[PDB]
RNA sequence: CGCGGAGCCUCGGUUGGCCUCGGAUAGCCGGUCCCGGGUCCGGUGCGGAGUGCCCUUCGUCCUGGGAAACGGGGCGCGGCCGGAGAGGCGGCCGCCCCCUCGCCCGUCACGCACCGCACGUUCGUGGGGAACCUGGCGCUAAACCAUUCGUAGACGACCUGCU
């Protein structure tokens, strides 16, 4: 079983003009621009409208391993979409028991560190990924509001910054202390 | 002696262990050596010469880095000097590099 | 190793290096090589060497010897000895090499 | 002027796996791979030329000290080009891998 | 990317097996490596082809799968499919691909005082117009 | 045929191509391999670098200096696979290992010569598009070449001075097709030779 | 420095060249208008093509017509420039110097035309080794031993010194 034809479109607002070059999408929208190449992955894409410009993707003779690249895609160019119009927002919380966590921020945004976990004296400095950045909240007492454009940079942001705070050679039934992602929401929240 | 120089297999005297032949006059790199000073020679400078490079600012005293008879199978020390602290390698008269 | 230059004037203690017997010899080592520093043709030729020596060279090393006859040793053969050259760009390495 | 015959290379000897058979050699001529391409040199002369130290006498000329040991192209060998020879005295060692002459001579054409 | 398509109409070109150099046309498919296959004015007889024999082409023929012979042939015919090939620029390569290999040996003879001829003049042609170039005085 | 035979070592699978060559070097034939980084293998990457460090155990504990000698230039890898291709312990072996040439970037004899391609030992060729495949410069890296950083950098500089000789040589194929144009009244009668007899399309 | 000559000895292979984009492969290549790009126009079973391209070699004399005339030829001199990854190579100029021949198509005849027959044809003034004549331009050393040393040492080796 090779599946002679698997497609798949999206959908492309109004505001973001997406090109093709080859297998490179190039979103461009109001927060910006974003980038990627599926040049590992053997598909044809396609621009179809003249006036709402779908984005079709293409497999042929595609097995059962092949024919599931399609949809994923479909899903990192709608999650392009999504991050040069609203864009990505991670809110994470600092859960502690006794020793209250002290994050401050570094340069621009760009280096948290994290003073006493645990009661301790070693300083955590975790360094975001270039486009994220980092800031301590208002709204509550002590959460983390980290936002960018593209989504893999800024969940990797969130997975520094939580596995930086382990605790070790404890039980983690007891011992909940760290910086957990909260939500995971959008800026300009239509 | 070695009692034991390798069993029976593998049929052949292997190249770690201990066998007899020469010991020393190899090329060895020793680290984190301190300096501890930089000595001036003896310089004559008013007509007379100043020869104090032993001196410190707590003995005072007009004395040379030289001991008293010499330095024992190298001679005596006129020009400047570094103090390292420690052991180097070689004899006496040795050509040091130290980078 | 790119290229050599060597200077006009290499003092005999430093010449007696390149001798295995000194007391026969006619001492006659660098004797050709000295006169393309008081030359135009052999002038023109050690600019050249240097020049395409900064436009190809990443590393530089100095050659440099010791001086025998300050120290209270028999030996008078010096050592000689590449020092590298940190630091700058290799045409700033270079200019500070020639003076 | 100009070459006038194909250069072919000696390959080896007609050969089993542990047993070789010195009397016929297999050629690699240059330009045919394939077993219906090498229906043009099946009766072909062809010469294994060489230098050696002493002069020997050349039919048309004064001594030289080239060589010849000749032979004739007998049939194909294998599926891709191959032609095997057969010499009048069986080809040295030493020319496996050099240049073997196929010259033309008796004509089909 | 992808132009020309697999289908019902599409003609291709053989370019192996005993059929080579023939268009064809395509009638019908099978099981994603063979064709069903005709060419009625090109004589291929109706059989099967494997898809790595043939090299799609540019032209489609309008005629529903698995037809009779004449309404594949009549559909050949007009819009003409003999005249619009050997007027495209592959036809004419294979042309001239065959007649350098029946050339014989007095007309590489030809060919070789032509083409020695033909690249003096523009050899010495290209001379002049880089000497031209060269004429150039502006900072 | 007297020429050496120079083959571009991008793009090709190390045993598709080795297989090539030490036929060739059997037949005559001087061979110059350049550009030993660009080799591919076949399978991910992880899995033949296990292959590497597994080579890499087997030396003679008695006297290693002794034992299996392994070499970890790219150059040098491909060398000892197209020996092992070869029958290397008798004289004919060892006359045609010397036929070989292999070398890491493309040096100043073969820059200025164009390079073959042997397309049954390419990876576009022999491999299917799903199949992962491993880099020779890569792997050489991590087992202990001391030189794909400054090889990376001499190629680098290679190439742009490549790209100024494309494009003044195709500079000439168009004063070349403007030749073409001027002189087409008085090469009417070549151009019509030629053309009868299968050149010029 | 010469091919400058004369001969040898010895090792043999070889029988025209290709002087260079980088890469992609579910895409490439080539031209072009406006600020290396976007446009636009072509090509794509690669024809601006290695399934390719370039050189072509009977020699001359009579004699015409085309191509040419900005040319050809000189190990011609003189200068300049490029190239370092193994540059061992590639250019551009100035002056002299000969040739209007060499490239195509034609007139015109000639050369041991050696009497059917093999190793012919190149690279090539090949590599290597001795000896000789002819010219110019040059050049005038070390190493080892003996000796001394003791930073070294079984012995050799090593470190040293000597108007
Ligand atoms: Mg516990
Ligand atoms: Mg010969
Ligand atoms: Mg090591």
């Amino acid at each position: 079983m090779k599946t002679i034809l698997s497609n798949q479109t999206v959908d492309i607002p109004e505001n973001v003009d997406i090109t093709l070059k080859g297998r490179t999408v190039i979103v461009k929208g109001p927060r910006g621009t974003l980038r990627r190449d599926f040049n590992h992955i053997n598909v044809e894409l396609s621009l179809l409208g003249k006036k709402k410009k779908r984005l079709r993707v293409d497999k042929w003779w595609g097995n059962r391993k092949e024919l599931a690249t399609v949809r994923t895609i479909c899903s990192h160019v709608q999650n392009m979409i999504k991050g040069v119009t609203l864009g990505f927002r991670y809110k994470m919380r600092s859960v502690y028991a006794h020793f209250p966590i002290n994050v401050v921020i570094q340069e621009n945004g760009s280096l948290v560190e994290i003073r006493n976990f645990l009661g301790e004296k070693y300083i955590r400095r975790v360094r975001m990924r270039p486009g994220v950045a980092c800031s301590v909240s208002q709204a509550q007492k002590d959460e983390l509001i980290l936002e960018g454009n593209d989504i893999e940079l800024v969940s990797n942001s969130a997975a520094l910054i939580q596995q930086a705070t382990t605790v070790k050679n404890k039980d983690i039934r007891k011992f909940l202390d760290g910086i957990y992602v909260s939500e995971k929401g959008t800026v300009q929240q239509a | 002696k070695v009692a034991c120089i390798g069993a029976w297999h593998p049929a052949r005297v292997a190249f770690s262990v201990a066998r007899a032949g020469q010991k020393g006059y190899h090329h060895r790199t020793e680290i984190n050596k301190k300096i501890y000073k930089i000595g001036q020679g003896y310089l004559i400078k008013d007509g007379k010469l100043i020869k104090n490079n032993a001196s410190t600012d707590y003995d005072l005293s007009d004395k040379s880095i030289n001991p008293l008879g010499g330095f024992v199978h190298y001679g005596e020390v006129t020009n400047d000097f570094v103090m390292l602290k420690g052991c180097v390698v070689g004899t006496k008269k040795r050509v040091l590099t130290l980078r | 190793t790119f290229k050599t230059v060597f200077a006009e004037h290499i003092s005999d203690e430093c010449k007696r290096r390149f001798y295995k017997n000194w007391h026969k010899s006619k001492k006659k080592a660098f004797t050709k090589y000295c006169k393309k520093w008081q030359d135009e043709d052999g002038k023109k030729q050690l600019e050249k060497d240097f020049s395409s020596m900064k436009k190809y060279c990443q590393v530089i090393r100095v050659i440099a010897h010791t001086q025998m006859r300050l120290l209270p040793l028999r030996q008078k053969k010096a050592h000689l000895m590449e020092i590298q050259v940190n630091g700058g760009t290799v045409a700033e390495k270079l200019d500070w090499a020639r003076e | 002027s100009g070459r006038l015959w194909s250069k072919a290379i000696f390959a080896g000897y007609k050969r089993g796996l542990r047993n070789q058979r010195e009397h016929t050699a297999l050629l690699k001529i240059e330009g045919v791979y394939a077993r219906d391409e090498t229906e043009f040199y099946l009766g072909k002369r062809c010469a294994y030329v060489y230098k050696a130290k002493n002069n020997t006498v050349t039919p048309g000329g004064k001594p030289n000290k080239t060589r010849v040991i000749w032979g004739k192209v007998t049939r194909a060998h294998g599926n891709s080009g191959m032609v095997r020879a057969k010499f009048r005295s069986n080809l040295p060692a030493k020319a496996i891998g050099h240049r073997i002459r196929v010259m033309l001579y008796p004509s089909r054409i | 990317v992808f132009r020309r398509f697999v289908e019902v109409g599409r003609v291709a070109y053989v370019s192996f097996g005993p059929h080579a150099g023939k268009l064809v046309a395509i009638v019908d498919v099978i099981d994603q490596n063979r064709a069903l296959v005709d060419g009625p004015c090109t004589q291929v007889r109706r059989q099967a082809m494997p898809f790595k024999c043939m090299q799609l082409t540019d032209f489609i023929l309008k005629f529903p799968h698995s037809a009779h012979q004449k309404y594949v042939r009549q559909a050949w015919q007009k819009a003409d499919i003999n005249t619009k090939w050997a007027a495209t620029r592959w036809a004419k390569k294979i042309e001239a691909r065959e007649r350098k290999a029946k050339m014989t040996d007095f007309d590489r003879f030809k060919v070789m005082k032509a083409k020695k001829m033909r690249n003096r003049i523009i050899k010495n042609e290209v001379k002049k117009l880089q000497k031209a170039a060269l004429l150039k005085a502006s900072p | 045929e007297v020429q050496v035979l120079v083959l571009d070592g991008r793009g090709h699978l190390l045993g598709r191509l080795a297989a090539i060559v030490a036929k060739q070097v059997l037949l005559g034939r001087k061979v110059v391999v350049v550009r030993c980084e660009g080799i591919n293998i076949s399978g991910n990457f992880y899995r033949n670098k296990l292959k590497y460090l597994a080579f890499l155990r087997k030396r003679m504990n008695t006297n290693p200096s002794r034992g299996p000698y392994h070499f970890r230039a790219p150059s040098r890898i491909f060398w000892r696979t197209v020996r092992g291709m070869l029958p290397h312990k008798t004289k004919r072996g060892q006359a045609a290992l010397d036929r070989l040439k292999v070398f890491d970037g493309i040096p100043p004899p073969y820059d200025k010569k164009k390079r073959m391609v042997v397309p049954a030992a390419l990876k576009v060729v022999r491999l299917k598009p799903t199949r992962k495949f491993a880099y020779l410069g890569r792997l050489a890296h991590e087992v202990g070449w001391k030189y794909q950083a400054v090889t990376a950098t001499l190629e680098e500089k290679r190439k742009e001075k490549a790209k100024i000789h494309y494009r003044k040589k195709k500079q000439l194929m168009r004063l070349r097709k403007q030749a073409e144009k001027n002189v087409e009244k008085k090469i009417d009668k070549y151009t019509e030779v030629l053309k009868t007899h299968g050149l010029l399309v």
